[PDB]
């Protein structure tokens, strides 16, 4: 008893929407992000991770190298887990 | 040095469970309380942060994917 | 966490839902007025030149009853 | 259960939501559909006329431009 | 608080609800008399050239009753 | 029950006032409508006459400005 | 205070549907003579010219009659 | 009950009185619409004749104006 | 005195639950018997006649809609 | 089950008889009186109340003020009070 | 304000003295006609007045 | 069980009547005063209140400022409470 | 002092919930038995009276509409 | 117990007992004329208006 | 935040003094007048209100 | 047994309708505040919040820095909780 | 100081569960008496009151769209 | 028990032996003066709301 | 992280004093001002404290 080929069709549509709704993400932000360091999506979710932060300083200087401790690495691990989570509400 | 241990773990979890990005033996070092700070490759952080960028939007359009597909189902 | 045919759900999952229902319906208010401006155009048809395609709505015709319609006349 | 603001995160409001999305993504293709119709509704008149009506597309003037090309000829 | 099929309700939910009835209202009371004037045209129509759509009323249809009336005199 | 004014806020009180909000935006939906169809009116008797015709809509009007019309000729 | 539905009545709600139920007769009142001439003039069309739609009492329909009528005589 | 000058004040009372201001609502509407037919109607005796019957509009006079309009011719 | 009183409370009933109006304060020395006599101007106890016309007035016609709704109702 | 629109439209014209009755109680016969002090309407009522003599002798003589004692003033405030009741049945 | 006191008046009235018996009323009622005043009582008539609220209330307790 | 369409758009014509009704209110009698000063509508509500009385003497004379005290605040207190209520009836 | 309390704290319950209006603070020092008065704005007064009064009238409006809705609705 | 059965037991010609004890929740200026046996109190409005509040709210329930 | 003192103040009379016939709310209300003060009470006056705020609630404790 | 498409569609209709309603909050009159400083928009919370005031006043100054105390502070956060659970009733 | 913290944590709660905003830290040297005053960037204040209103709007609209969607649903 | 009844039970003229023990979870600087003996008490808002706010408390429940 | 030692204080809180009435709360604040510092406490506080921790957990465990 498959579901009809209408209602399947109608997944379909609601899929596209909802992914065009995805298109939102911080992820995507991050992937779109045409800067050659992600500056435009780190000033974004700078209001949003302190991660974001630390690490858009230096980019925004265009260092070569950036030097983390153990805090910022800490918080940096914690806005790519974010990222990944998806808990960042991009406005 | 706990702290970060177990959130590399967390990220290892959500991200690279085989960690085998380069990042992982590259921040390392901050377990040492001697090892204050690293100097990282700002390409290397980059191409980190694409890499969970890109699997994490994978992910969520997949797992719409699944919602769609289960919705197609009915009985969900 | 509750789960959606075995699809896990989280507070997310509703706020994109309800973000994607929002936006949709601004673009249906956009939209309406392409409606009612091709039912017109069609109402032109039906009535000018009673024939045919004109007893029933067909967004897919109507583009080739105006080429007929106008070139008539 | 979780919440997103003032709404339970559970297997029906998913439901609910999604039943919403369902018809209201029917409603924005066929509205699309509409939409594609009076752009070449607008391309035929353009190709009866183009001495005039070369100038922009605009749903809301297309079905007064059709009763004035009638009004010309 | 009380729950709306799951979603919270407050008295703020109600204010807005109310807040919302009396504004339509008013724009509904202002929005008669396009009805009657509507209606009027309508009958024009149908009185003075009894033919086809002018046996049923029809808002889309009728501009064009008026385009295919008017220009026949 | 929590209260806005002297109205009890739950379920049931919402539920009302949501019935009451959906009628009365159909409503408002059909009035708009007719005030569209009015402006298509009014530029079908623009065309037709622009001469004098091209002073300001006026819903109220557009009935008598047809009679005239006829009136005219 | 008892209540009407869940909302709470006291004797200004009387007190004002009163006033309001006087204040309407006195409208639908001064509004009678209103019924009587447009029947009158309806009879006048009925008689006069008997044809369509003398046969059925349509106040939206009547203007357009007497225009018809008056016209043609 | 609490009570207003000689009536109880209940759920029966307001229900009663709503009964009464429905009605009267309706029948001041309809009223309301034979109003505006014969100001339309009066617009129409205008335009056939404006070198008199545009002196001022008067419900009660309009059946005789007609009437005196098919007297002349 | 004591009948004085209780007039006003009775007229108090019948027009103005608070008394706010101005002529009660202004009735109120006839309390003391030193004040015999009152001098009020002609205006405010006009305008108290007439306060009291109107709302008799408006609540008769108002019993009468009550009636005549009730009568419409049938089960009365 | 709401009575129908001509039973409450019969109501209605009952409503306006009655109150066409009703304008002649003692609250509007003071209602209607035009003059500046209410002397027609206190002449009238001078024959169904002592309050209305009271108030209606100074009231003729058009005096700006007026002085009332204890008795007058019952007499008058209960004047006020049967006109609210509608006691006075105007002839 | 004398309206509060009238009204204060007319609320005791109704549970201690329907008809307003009681001298201890006309004691009180200059004081809703002059403002910027009091009224000197004897402590006889107070206490009096308020042991008759006791009766009062006791007739009521025993009901 | 939802109610017709036309059942709710009686309703709506009783309550754009009821409401035509309720614009003789107090609060409306204050909203609609466009004296730059509440002074008209002070003075219609002067006849059902004290703390109207209070207000309007002073913004009759056109004061910057009114000097009240506890008993006239509180007057004005209870009149606003009274608006609020909608226990003043204008006449 | 304790009416003048009690009475804001009732037009508070109307009004104004978390007492948010600028005129509380400025009738507060009429409970102090030393300031026997308060010059108050009286452009201050006036756009507290038209809150009451707007507020008020919103209220009404919407209670008429409440009443209009659980007539549609029948059970009531 | 209540609180003029309180008044009604206190054996003092001026019953200042009671007084003091009902005055501690109750707005009473009565307390101090009473207690200093003075033969007249001198009462204003606003003290009256609080009398009979005091004498109605005692006659239904004040009891502490 | 005068507000708020007169915020708690309303919340502790809906428990121990409806009417607010106590003293202690005279003696309070200076403080939501006069910005940087204080008011000195004694330490019988507030010990005696905390005994009664304790008997409030041993009543409330007894039903 | 999923809603009908016309009962879809209606719901629609009413959320757009409810929304244009919403259009009236705190928050919205916020985010259209075009003003450089939130001055036009505080100037109307300022009659429904004591932290409206306080930012209020500074931004009017076109202050670069605004010093906040305890109290202030605690006002101003009071002022966006209340934004947030849309209490202020913007009239 | 503890008015200040629990009005942070309820703000927190509604605003920013991680408290990743840079008011927080900002607003933090409050709680210590020594610090009766902090300049703010105005910028600051503004881009926090806009996250806080955008935030509340959306949460506004969504729960209206809930609504909407459970009205369809019926049972509800 | 219940912090009210300690209060009653405490023999101290000034009870400062209850306000030490609830002290210790309320916030009371009523603590100082109270043990020091001293005739008065000066109260400015802040301490005035922690007063009002602690006897709401203990009115209520606040057992340790 | 300022934000870690609030959060942190945040969930003790919710268990063991969610008034905060505790001084030790006031003490430990300085800690989320300033950075590169910390804050000297007796002895006698923070044991007490970690008794008073004790008591609540020993009520919990009764119950």
């Amino acid at each position: 008893a498959r579901p009809s080929a209408q209602t399947q069709m109608a997944a379909v549509d609601m899929l596209q929407t909802i992914n065009t709704a995805a298109s939102q993400t911080a992820a995507s932000l991050l992937i779109n992000d045409i800067t050659p360091n992600k500056t435009e999506s780190l000033k974004i979710l700078s209001t949003q991770s302190v991660g974001a932060r630390s690490l858009l300083e230096p980019m925004q200087a265009n260092a070569s190298t950036i030097k983390l401790n153990r805090i910022e690495t800490v918080n940096v691990l914690d806005f790519l887990g974010s990222v990944y989570d998806n808990t960042i509400q991009v406005i | 040095a706990i702290a970060l241990y177990l959130e590399i773990n967390k990220l290892r979890l959500k991200i690279d469970e085989p960690m085998q990005l380069a990042i992982w033996p590259q921040l390392f070092p901050l377990l040492c309380d001697e090892h204050q700070s690293v100097q990282l490759n700002t390409d290397v952080l980059i191409n980190f942060m694409m890499h969970v960028a890109r699997k994490s939007q994978n992910t969520i359009l997949n797992n719409n994917a699944a919602i769609a597909s289960q919705y197609a189902a009915g009985n969900a | 966490w509750p789960k959606y045919g075995g699809t896990d759900v989280n507070t997310r999952t509703v706020h994109d839902l309800l973000n994607t229902i929002n936006t949709m319906s601004a673009r249906i208010k956009t939209l309406e007025r392409y409606e009612h401006a091709l039912r017109e155009i069609h109402k032109v048809v039906v009535i000018l030149k009673p024939s045919a395609n004109t007893h029933s709505f067909e967004p897919d015709a109507l583009p080739a009853l105006i080429m007929q319609f106008l070139s008539d006349f």
